[PDB]
């Protein structure tokens, strides 16, 4: 029972490192590589308007 | 992730949208104004055919 009274205290860690810090570092790239999908595609919106003016 | 990412995107097909239709709107102008002086040139040529 000790012992897995100090297993609880693992996984606490564990999963901080192997579930959440991961998925924390995905969202972080998906929202800075958005704004380059978006600013890529604004620019190339404004350069096809000018083509067609 | 998935939010921030869609929402930026669609914002990115709208201003494509929108300067596509502005520039459209001025192009259908400038060719109507040079379409009417076609007709009206035409026009005052044909008046004077015997």
């Amino acid at each position: 029972v000790a012992v897995q009274e100090q297993e609880i205290a693992r996984r606490e860690k564990e999963l901080e490192a192997r579930v959440r810090k991961p998925a924390e570092a995905e969202r972080y790239k998906l929202e800075r590589l958005a704004e380059a999908e978006k600013s890529q595609l604004i620019m190339q919106a404004e350069a096809e308007a000018a083509s067609v003016r | 992730g998935e939010k921030v990412k869609q929402v930026l995107l669609a914002q990115a097909e709208a201003e494509k949208i929108r300067k596509i239709g502005e520039a459209e709107a001025a192009v259908i102008e400038a060719m109507g104004k040079a379409e009417a002086e076609r007709m009206k040139l035409k026009a005052e040529a044909y008046q004077k055919y015997g």
